């Protein structure tokens, strides 16, 4: 009775960053950081799982 | 050169609409200049009558009083338990008053908004009429139940699962007699005192004793009700007493009469047995989830004011519907409406309509056990 249809209606999940989020996640927080730019961060985002 | 008649009455009607509306404010402040130095009196009640001169009153902020009457009071309207008028400093009786209204009863009184009537909902017709039947020839027609010679039934009770409309339909029936809905939320009671939601009890059931069509509606009734405990915490001590306040005088030893109590809950597996037996609340009404008919019943009713274009198999989006609800159903046309804007179609078309109930599968993989049937 919290929710049954549209007490909330539109039910939406989070999902988690797949891949390619958490290279855009790390290169949005990283864009205020001075950067020496010799890193793939799809290496990065390949290697760290979950 | 005759022109000093204009002038004249220019001047004067200058003067005379001026003078108007500023002795007419000079008025308005006269008499709220007058009306400045009365002072005001005290509320109380009266417990009885001692003698020809003498009468026992208790106001509502504390202790007991003996006074008189003026001299011209009618000494037989003072029933005990009239409210009356006392002064300040000489506190004797003044006036006798008209009952007290607790304006919480207003804020559930007055604040019926409009709605659609009983044709609205559907796909259960069962309940509509039996409501009907139970409720409004009672209090229309009493000598179909007077002939038989049987006393009508007082309280009923609908329940089922969550979004079965079990809120519209007494909504329906707030559309449909209009007479005097006192639909308390019940959750809006208890607020921290010690007596004070017994006394708007009491005050609900003589206001309602009085108003003779009343219709009693207590909606969510499960927090107020519980079942018992075994004494843990200390507010549940004044929730049950708040509680044996209903169980008394709904009642009690004066019988009430056309009283009819409408009940509403959410799971009613945890009320009281003292609130479950018959008496109190008569026939247990229960609603359940609706069928492939009155699938379509509550989809074409939704169905109605949608632009769309006749293409829709109703009886696809119904195949695909199993188990819902009275607000699933609408869920469906408002996503409906939303998958419309989505992509910008500016009618509806009809595979909107299954990726609606697509979102409702995946809405209805989260929630279950929607069976409480009581006792
Ligand atoms: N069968 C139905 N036909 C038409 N409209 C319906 C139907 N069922 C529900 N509705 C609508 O959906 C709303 C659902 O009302 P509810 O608030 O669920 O009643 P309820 O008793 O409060 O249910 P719960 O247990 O609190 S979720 C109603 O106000 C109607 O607008």
């Amino acid at each position: 009775a919290l929710l049954r249809s549209g007490r909330l209606d539109r039910k939406i999940e989070f999902p988690m960053p797949n891949e390619e989020a958490r290279a855009r996640i790390m290169q949005i927080h990283s864009r205020k950081m001075n950067v020496s730019p010799d890193v793939n961060y799809e290496e990065l985002a390949r290697c760290t799982d979950d | 050169k005759l022109l000093e008649h204009k002038e004249i009455d220019g001047r004067l009607k200058e003067l005379r609409e001026q003078l108007k509306e500023l002795t007419k404010q000079y008025e308005k402040s006269e008499n709220d200049l007058k009306a400045l130095q009365s002072v005001g009196q005290i509320v109380g009640e009266v417990l009885k009558q001692l003698t020809e001169e003498k009468f026992i009153v208790k106001a509502t902020n504390g202790p007991r009083y003996v006074v008189g009457c003026r001299r011209q009071l009618d000494k037989s309207k003072l029933k005990p338990g009239t409210r009356v008028a006392l002064d300040m400093t000489t506190l004797t009786i003044m006036r006798y008053l008209p009952r007290e209204v607790d304006p919480l009863v207003y804020n559930m009184s007055h604040e019926d908004p409009g709605n659609v009537s009983y044709s609205e909902i559907g796909g259960l017709s069962e309940q509509i009429r039996e409501l009907r039947e139970v409720i409004e020839l009672p209090l229309t027609n009493p000598e179909l139940f007077q002939r038989v010679g049987i006393i009508p039934p007082k309280g009923c009770l609908l329940y089922g699962p969550p979004g079965t409309g079990k809120t519209l339909l007494a909504r329906a029936v707030a559309s449909q007699l209009d007479c005097n809905f006192l639909k308390v939320v019940s959750s809006s009671i208890v607020d921290k005192y010690i007596g004070e939601s017994a006394r708007l009890i009491r005050e609900m059931f003589n206001y309602a004793r009085d108003h003779q069509p009343c219709i009693i509606f207590m909606d969510e009734i499960d927090a107020i009700g519980g079942r018992r405990f075994s004494e843990g915490t200390s507010a549940d001590r004044e929730i049950q007493r708040t509680l044996m306040e209903l169980l008394n005088q709904m009642d009690g030893f004066d019988t009430l009469h056309r009283v009819k109590m409408i009940m509403a809950t959410n799971r009613p597996d945890t009320l009281d047995p003292a609130l479950l037996r018959p008496g109190r609340l008569d026939r247990k009404i229960h609603i359940d989830l609706p069928n492939e008919q009155a699938r379509l019943d509550i989809l074409k009713i939704h169905a109605g004011p949608i632009t769309k274009h006749g293409e829709i198999d109703y009886e696809a989006i119904v195949k695909l519907s199993d188990g819902f609800n009275g607000a699933d159903l609408r869920n469906v046309c408002t996503e409906a409406g939303m998958f419309a804007i989505r992509a910008d179609h500016d009618f509806v078309v009809q595979e909107d309509f299954m990726k609606a109930v697509r979102k409702v599968a995946d809405s209805k993989k989260l929630e279950s056990k929607l069976d409480y049937k009581p006792v």
